[PDB]
């Protein structure tokens, strides 16, 4: 008994349907980074020794910041900075709560997750890559123009290939979102299965498995940033 | 059924994210990068300190 | 209840293995990077500091 | 018979085929991108920093293939299109 | 017996075939581009942006491919030609 | 069972084979085209333009058998052959 | 059932073998061919003159293989061996 | 006919069909990547320790595929989705 | 139903995977063949004809398996053994 | 048409493709590996003792996707799961 | 239905995957080899006669499972195992 | 339809698949390993001596599934598990 999907604290609201579990976890994710944010700015000094936190959030700047100036000057495009920031660590934290301990037994035999990753719900990938993808098409269209963008975007490097370059523009976006969702999704079948096992035999793959997630989960939100970077910087240029 | 159609959430988490970038846009982006310019300022007239001084003493003695 | 316990133990492995051999190389860094920043701190300092002497040796001469 | 069962076993199948594609495909990408990365951290190996942006760029676009296929051999066989 | 079933079930493994053959090519080539771009910026960290331009050109046409075959993947499964 | 649901389920597969053949050889033998133009570049800059002509004959030559597959694909799958 | 019905779908699956393979098999072996050659051209401008003389054949061996696979699948398809 | 004996053939050959893509990946890439790492081994004795952790972050990368195509293929034989 | 039209059926299937899977046997190993050949050549333009005489042979043991495969293609096609 | 008798053909195809797809994989992957080893022990020859360390790392990676295999595919056909 | 015929048709279908089988590996190993004999006659053309020897070793290895298969297909398709 | 007959079926297809993956993988590693021992000859020729002890071991592993494949065939072919 997998039982996939099935999400929990389903409403209605406006005639819409809101998967309540996703917006919890979002909403956990959120409010973890944004007591980071204010533990910073509570402790951020620039004469004396940084706090751990500060460290944190300047190493992930000045990450974000390499990257950017490596592909795209720093002058051309602040707002990257930010964007691939915000991106990094959220998609980050949301990975990592899902390490917690908040697995238990549907009263069924399925397992039940009390917090499961947003980032397994298609909503949520889908919100940041088409966030993504407005946002560096806007860019591309200030930098280029309304009518000087589209043509850039479909010439491309080889004006020959317009076909090809059309449908990498829909590219971009489905591989942000899918992907992530992809090997999160995943990762929420494997504890899934895992916990099939009888609790003696249990804990050794999940704690193998979830071990090994949490490295998959940075190496996701890293690469989440990099490509929303290098898709601005692709977006704007000449 | 089908899990994965989107839903009225994506609006709801689109939400939820910009504020977040909000607080990152505002409060920790922009310090975070005074931090860093103001040390890197430090070392830099560190160093020019160092050679003021250096240059400064070497004219003393010579003059 | 079994599939909890089950998980429960899985995550104190993930903690002590966590804290065994990730934790001491990331508090590591941390310290390291702690270190650098208060010695340019002090480095300034003291910079500051040879300067104000530089100044008060060539006003003597 | 159950018309649903036989389309269950396609869809079965044809989720198998999804993610064994996959598979290969990501294995074996994956594996060349870490060559790569191997082979240049031999030939100077204080490059190391400087070679992990383009190497996780690479990985990137070789999972994307991967979670794709992942996501829709889920649709497949968790909610079968054209199941009666 | 349901004919649609058949071709339902039919139309699934298609699908299911043309999303692993996908999913190798894409996979395989993008590893393929990535270990020359890696390896070109290992021995020439000055290229990391000069590379990109043929990098991209390539890995495009890779995902060309494959998106290709998702659109079709999708015809064959959601509106599945001869499908009564 | 209806003939025609048999055929079709037949060409249905046959079109995914057809597919994904051409997705995989077109994905890995542009991955290799675009490995070599990616390293003939690194290798000196100047050559960029100069290896624009050989380069778009490989891919001309292997994205044209992928067409050819797709052409047969449509083939398969809207105008079925002996489909009674 | 009509055994017409089972003889053409084993025919149409068969030729989309016979097509898949042929793809596959052009695809990597142009790819393959065409690296040699933008290697080639990328070491010396002067050989790209030559160089196209033992490339062509390169490609008369695989582009061939290719093509005698797709006459086959006329075979299959269009004139099935053992219709009934 | 029970539909069940359908589905759970069915099963069978798609986890067959993971497992087989995911040990072929999986192979295949560890190779690739224990190549490289030999080669950088045989190349400077001393990069040793450096060339391992790429390698083990390949091996990770790779090894992770197929362990998720093994949990898959169990889905599909001990939890099959569509049981009837 | 005829016992002829199972056994046709499953002639074609087989006659298709022999034709695919000698298709990419051949377009594979000729393609890594004539790289060689062109690597040679442009490296050294004079060894343009020396290196004929291994690469024939290569190619020649290529093209055996490829034409063996079609004879017995033939053999499961046009006279199907065990037809019945 | 004995549930059992399609259950069995069904976990026999799957473990044909399991054995298929790891016998693939350790094939090609242990020659990739032993070619790394060939060379640099054709460079090398002093340093066959240290190449044996990364190499039966890389054959143990390559092997045990194998012998995993192996273990469901004995799971496949001796205990098959879901049989009645 | 005479079981004969199903026999024959899985005998057909597994004698096709045996040869296709072993004509990938067949063509590809011995363009492998091929490969690393022209670059090694390019490289030193008075070494030739001493490349033969490692060569027919390689080739006679891949030759030889190849034609294991072949014998292996002939039993599946004309002494069937499991006739009844 | 008699339950032997399908499982036999069944069995066959899974032989040819086991065949077709070793087969596959048997050529493919052997023709790298000889692709090894040919290059390093003919960059050192007094190597061959000492290059055969690794050779030997790569091949060793490569031919072991590849015959242990073999073996399985048989027992699914000759003694096929569950059969009834
Ligand atoms: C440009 O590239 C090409 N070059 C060729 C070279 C030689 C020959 Br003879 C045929 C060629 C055919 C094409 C494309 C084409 C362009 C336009 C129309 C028809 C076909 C292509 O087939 C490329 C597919 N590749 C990348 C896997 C394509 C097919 C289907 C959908 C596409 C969607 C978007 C872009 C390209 C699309």
């Amino acid at each position: 008994a997998i039982h996939v999907g099935h999400h929990t604290l389903v409403f209605e609201l406006f005639g819409m349907t809101f998967n309540g579990d996703t917006i919890l976890a979002t909403a956990v994710t959120a409010v973890i980074v944004i007591a980071l944010a204010f533990y910073l700015r509570a402790k951020v000094t620039s004469t004396g020794v940084p706090s751990g936190v500060q460290l944190f959030w300047e190493a992930l700047t000045i990450q974000m910041r390499q990257q950017i100036e490596g592909s795209i000057g720093m002058k051309i495009a602040p707002f990257v900075l930010p964007l691939s920031v915000t991106i990094f660590v959220f998609i980050l934290i949301s990975n990592w709560l899902a390490v917690l301990p908040l697995q238990y037994g549907g009263a069924d035999g399925a397992a039940a997750e009390l917090y499961k990753a947003p980032a397994s719900d298609i909503n949520f990938v889908l919100a940041l890559a088409l966030f993504v993808f407005v946002c560096y098409h806007a860019a591309g269209i200030w930098r280029r123009g309304i009518v000087g963008h589209p043509i850039k975007v479909v010439k491309g490097h080889v004006a020959f290939l317009a076909p090809i370059n059309i449908v990498e523009e829909l590219a971009k976006p489905i591989s942000l979102a899918l992907r992530l969702f992809g090997n999160i999704f995943a990762g929420g079948i494997l504890v899934a299965l895992i916990a099939m096992f009888p609790w003696y035999i249990q804990w050794f793959p999940n704690a193998v498995w979830k071990t090994f997630d949490l490295f998959v989960g940075l190496i996701q939100a890293f690469i989440f940033s990099l490509l929303t970077i290098l898709y601005f910087s692709q977006s704007m240029e000449l | 059924s089908n899990f994965l159609i989107p839903n009225g959430t994506f609006f709801a988490v689109l939400i939820i994210f910009l504020i977040v970038l909000g607080v990152i846009s505002k409060w920790v982006v922009p310090p975070i990068s005074k931090v860093l310019a103001e040390r890197e300022a430090m070392l830099a007239k560190t160093a020019a300190d160092n050679r003021k001084s250096a240059e400064q003493v070497a004219a003393a003695q010579a003059d | 209840m079994s599939i909890f316990i089950g998980q429960l133990i899985g995550f104190a492995v993930i903690a002590f293995i966590i804290v065994k051999w990730v934790v001491p190389p990331v508090r590591t860094l941390m310290r390291n990077q702690q270190e650098a920043v208060r010695a340019a701190l002090a480095e300034s300092a003291e910079a500051a500091k040879k300067l104000a002497d530089a100044d008060a040796m060539h006003a003597k001469a | 018979l159950d018309p649903n069962a036989i389309i269950t076993a396609g869809a079965l199948i044809g989720g198998g085929l999804i993610m064994g594609g996959g598979a290969i495909g990501a294995g074996i990408g994956d594996g060349i991108a870490g060559n790569a990365l191997i082979s240049g951290i031999a030939r100077q190996p204080e490059a190391q920093g400087r070679l992990f942006t383009p190497f996780f760029i690479t990985v990137g676009l070789v999972e994307a293939a991967y979670f794709i296929n992942l996501a829709f051999m889920a649709l497949f066989v968790f909610a079968t299109p054209g199941l009666q």
